[PDB]
């Protein structure tokens, strides 16, 4: 029995051991309770504004659509306390962590971004933070590794399986599975079981509801669409939620495309791959013919969890929201692109959403069309990675 | 069939326990596993509890993770590991075969075929580890429905709704375990008129199976240490097998009055 | 002739060659007529604000100060955008050269940062950027040079003399005298001749207003102190302009004393050096015996400039502001302890001024004061700086 | 003294323009420096614009850059300098000598005791790069008390204001620009009894010094051209002071009616 329902549609649920249910059901319950008190609200907004920085910009960005009807709007999350969302929702369930009258915060990570919003979240507030993270990208993140380690968390190489994403989010739950009357486990993405994919909306819905505030005070009248990168769904449904019930304003999802689909080489489980349950979900994924669980592709690490939060499932079924992809060229050209025309770095990630911002305007140049793009994260980590491509087929 | 009914019916006529060894299907290999599964029941075990293996086992500690990898090692899938039940069934026709599996394996091409599968090649019951009560009910309809009895698993502070749902939901046996990741649990399932308890989780010597069998419990199971001596012999699997059933041979020697 | 006094007492002048004095003249004159302009200040404090993302957060430091008597506040330049404080003034100065009919920005830099906040304003505001960097910098920056090259601004390396910053400020300065009347010289800190050390004050102004509005809000009167890094000068003068008259408010300079006054290996001009006249002004410097200009040295690349803003020297002399020196190893265990209890990484330059307030705090541990640190940007770029000091000596 | 005064008086008497090369004192070393300038005077050299090594030379392009780096090479120090200008003074007892400094190595150990050294070698002028008209009455006033022409530049745009500052405040020469980073500029300094005007900066050819002579100028100023042949010839001294005889004897012969 649950407070909340788990399910949007056929999608999400509960799909853990019997012996997780007691700490799922106790985070659903302190979750229920926070939403409703005033005093949790307001230790969470004053975070936000004074420690985090919201409310963040919404930057028209005028040299990008010269020429064309598109106006563009970028929601600066790469402005937030630590450059990418991801510390919105880390906050406040750090808060919750200590409602619940936990010490300690056990979290997954693969890019490193989730595991550095875990830590500093958990050094402000005096949680003792431990963090999984797949041995090869251990090897693969030094930098994100060495912010983890500054800041106090206990950064733990886990070695089974294929060392990545996917086996420290398992060794996360069998910790948690013994640990769960004192630790609390800060799950990175709208993903995973209930109550994650609402706790993480719900603690990310702030992007939306600014964009909404911010787009009627600059334009008087809401976007055509809102447009924002799918690895697991958490600030895309952040700058959704606040919009579904305006059935005017399109809703668009971009998982990355990879090498291309074709290839089998990308990270588009929603339209590409096929339901099933892992990761204590019913989801879209990325699995073999025979069910084995296989991975993403992205030149953007923070792009590969090879499944997706339920409630896009569940949008995309009934066609309130659209998804698309965009592949690793295209989100190359966009990052460039920012840089050039508007002194903008943005994260590998958030270039796929620019990318197809930047096709819908390019397609239909006289189209006219108020979109919003949220720039999910800042690309000061991506330099090297953009750097290396560019050098390596002959330019620069 | 009603091949738990019988088993424990019949070591109830002996005041016996049962016990029932764990190892993962196609560990280290087809032929050898199939070696290993012959040996445990040459020596004295009363059932089986079966792995397939899966990408990522979350109920699973190091020694069965690392089972799993030597299977795919071996290039081990579900279908072979199906056509290995066949044949393990055809070979003895009365022992209780359960599988542990996970949910996406039962989900993917279709929980009725799955469950349809099962009862096609004789196994007698399914565990799916990622499932719980909550979320059964298409598992266990489908079970069911296919002569198949669901397995749950009753962990040690099962509230009292849980262990009624558990009585009521479970065929076969009930999971009881040793532990996360007792009397009380014991009487209250048979209270609710479970199906008879086996505990697992960390049995790893004779004195825990008499043990378990003297809480009230019918039996035990046991697979880390099974699988561990798998792993260990790796190199002579002749030795493999002869500690094997020396291992078995003293384990089910504890289940005897 | 000028509009404006070009000294603070003894220490500014306008000491540049004379085929230099039209383009000082020009720019004073259209700074003091932007200073007049409504729609000027609009269309800045539009960009700030929307682009830039001020105002930035005031943040209160509990975990740091537990136990004593200090309350201390951490204003968050290290949230604007570029991440660090260089942001507010190019984007005022890059408005100037629109406003005087200019298309082409040229600046210096040596650390890099400044010349990737020309860049960015450059990219936004549609100006051809060029920036000057010694070729050991190049080199030592590859980071920076990168970010300012994808910003579409030219990088031009200067091999000329010690291939470092002040080589870079002259071939800037040469290249300006031939090309003012179509571009402008964006120097990056507020020294140099007349008009810059007041232009960059009053374009780094909004970090002290907004520091006064929001300790008010917050504590209801007055810092005991605000404290900043001195390297040049822009980021303190920005933090102390608005206080300067507040008679109560302590204004505490911190210059980089490298490895200790006593190696004269360290950046500390103001205290530590003697008047000279060069970089177009008369100032405290780093000099020999006989007046041929020395290095800086400090841990912090961003702390190198020789000398220091002529306002700063003005204000030490009549006892208004009171200026200090923190060593490397003082500023890395600032760095350290930010990390480690409220989850914020420091710039190395910024870790200088909360170092001083540390020992503000730790000396003194009884004594009430309320203190307010200017974090004048992120420590991202610092990372590996700090790692393999902390590697070299062991720990870690 | 009034060596200038009497230098232009004497070549006015003679219908002749002067021609003053400038070099880097103590470029490439102190004693090869000592022959270069004794080499420039013996061809023809009527004054001397001498440069002090200075660390940072904005207002100088690569050429001389490249001789201060080389006199720093070989250690040349202020005090070096002005042991060098009094040995030339003494053997040259009537050429005009005006030095070439930045501010920081007039003001470094105060401005008066700058120009009383210049006095007590026998300097006759300095010209201070970056102090502009506007920040020099420290400079100029000390220059007067020590008996030295304070030299500054009148940049090719100068307006009318400029025009009279120049001319009210410099003495011994105007140093006339060529160029930034002409009959008008000329006659006007002439209008306002400037000092004669020397044009400098670009001035490397016999023809450019006959030019200037014609459009009114007393005369031309020529350094990178000196310096180049220097820095061409580093490794041939003897061949450097051939070619500078050469180069110096024609530009000077350029220069007569
Ligand atoms: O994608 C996930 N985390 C994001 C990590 O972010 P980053 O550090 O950027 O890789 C993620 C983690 C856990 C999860 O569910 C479960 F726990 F069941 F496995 C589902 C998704
Ligand atoms: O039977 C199992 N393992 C073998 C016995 O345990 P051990 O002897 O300790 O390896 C076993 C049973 C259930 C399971 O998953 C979950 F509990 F979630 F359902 C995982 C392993
Ligand atoms: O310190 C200066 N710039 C800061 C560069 O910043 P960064 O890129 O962080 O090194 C700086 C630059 C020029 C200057 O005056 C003059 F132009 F005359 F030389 C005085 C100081
Ligand atoms: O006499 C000088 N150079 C030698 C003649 O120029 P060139 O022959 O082109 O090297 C010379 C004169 C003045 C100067 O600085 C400033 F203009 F600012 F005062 C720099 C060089
Ligand atoms: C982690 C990350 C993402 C992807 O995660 P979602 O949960 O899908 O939002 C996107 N952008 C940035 C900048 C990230 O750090
Ligand atoms: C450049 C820089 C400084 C030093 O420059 P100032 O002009 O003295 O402010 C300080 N902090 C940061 C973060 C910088 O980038
Ligand atoms: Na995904
Ligand atoms: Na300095």
């Amino acid at each position: 029995t649950t407070l909340l329902n788990p399910y949007f549609g056929e999608f999400g649920g509960m799909y853990v051991p019997q012996i997780l249910m007691p700490a799922l059901n106790q985070l659903e319950e302190a979750f229920v309770s926070a939403q409703k008190d005033p005093e949790f609200q307001a230790q969470f907004a004053d975070l936000l504004k004074n420690y985090a920085g919201r409310p963040t910009a919404l930057t028209k960005c005028q040299n990008i659509t010269a020429g064309t009807r598109t106006t563009l709007y970028l929601k600066r999350e790469d402005l937030l306390h630590g450059g990418a969302h991801k510390t919105n929702q880390v906050l406040g369930q750090a808060l919750l962590a200590k409602r619940m009258g936990k010490s300690e915060i056990i979290a997954e990570t693969g890019a490193g971004q989730h595991g550095v919003a875990s830590a500093l979240a958990s050094a402000l507030l005096g949680l003792k933070c431990r963090i999984y993270m797949g041995a090869k990208d251990v090897e693969r993140q030094s930098p994100n590794v060495f912010r983890m380690r500054l800041m106090g968390a206990e950064v733990i190489p886990v070695h089974s399986g294929s060392a990545t994403l996917k086996d420290a989010c398992n060794e996360a739950l069998r910790d948690w599975s013994g640990s769960y009357e004192t630790a609390h486990y800060m799950l990175g993405t709208a993903a995973g079981p209930h109550p994650y994919p609402t706790i993480v909306r719900e603690f990310q819905r702030m992007i939306g509801e600014e964009t909404k505030a911010q787009i009627l005070d600059k334009e008087g009248r809401l976007p055509d669409a809102v447009i924002a990168c799918v690895g697991g769904g958490s600030n895309a449904i952040g700058m959704f939620a606040d919009f579904i019930n305006d059935t005017s304003v399109g809703l668009i999802g971009v998982e990355p495309g990879g090498h291309g689909i074709e290839t089998g080489e990308h990270g588009a489980p929603l339209k590409h791959g096929r339901v099933g349950i892992y990761f204590g979900m019913k989801a879209p994924m990325m699995q073999t013919a025979d069910g084995q669980i296989e991975e993403s592709y992205s030149i953007s690490a923070g792009l590969d969890f090879p499944s997706v939060g339920p409630q896009h499932a569940y949008l995309n079924s009934i066609g309130r929201a659209d998804y698309v992809s965009i592949t690793d060229d295209e989100a190359l050209e966009a990052f460039k692109t920012l840089c050039r025309h508007e002194g903008i770095i943005p994260a590998l990630e958030s270039s796929h959403a620019l990318a197809h911002a930047l096709k819908m305007m390019r397609e239909q140049p006289e189209k006219e069309q108020l979109l919003v793009v949220n720039l999910s994260g800042r690309g000061d980590k991506d330099i090297f990675t953009v750097h290396d491509i560019l050098k390596a087929r002959g330019e620069i | 069939m009603e091949r738990y009914e019988n088993l424990f019916a019949q070591l109830n006529d002996r005041r016996e326990g049962a016990f029932v060894p764990f190892v993962t299907l196609g560990d280290p290999g087809i032929e050898q596993s199939l070696k290993i599964i012959d040996t445990l029941i040459d020596a004295g075990a009363d059932a089986l509890e079966l792995g397939v293996p899966f990408s990522d086992p979350l109920a699973d500690g190091p020694t069965i993770q690392n089972a799993n990898l030597r299977a795919f090692a071996a290039g081990v899938t579900p279908a072979q590991c199906f056509e290995m039940l066949a044949l393990i069934r055809e070979k003895h026709p009365t022992i209780p075969i359960g599988l542990l599996m996970y949910a996406n394996l039962v989900f993917n091409n279709g929980i009725d075929a799955f469950y349809a599968r099962c009862e096609q090649v004789g196994v007698d019951s399914v565990l799916v580890a990622d499932v719980p009560v909550e979320e059964s009910a298409p598992f266990r309809q489908a079970a069911l429905r296919h002569n198949i009895a669901p397995i749950f698993i009753c962990p040690p502070n099962a509230d009292d709704d849980l262990l009624r749902q558990v009585a009521s939901y479970g065929r076969g046996y009930t999971y009881l375990l040793s532990r996360s990741g007792l009397h009380h649990l014991i009487e209250k399932l048979k209270e609710y008129h479970a199906a008879p308890a086996l505990q697992g989780f960390g049995i790893s010597s004779p004195e825990q199976v008499s043990a378990a069998v003297r809480a009230g419990a019918a039996g035990a199971i046991s697979g880390s240490a099974i699988v561990k001596i798998i792993e260990k012999n790796l190199a002579s699997p002749k030795q493999m097998l002869a500690e094997l059933r020396s291992f078995v041979s003293a384990m089910k020697a504890a289940s005897r009055a």
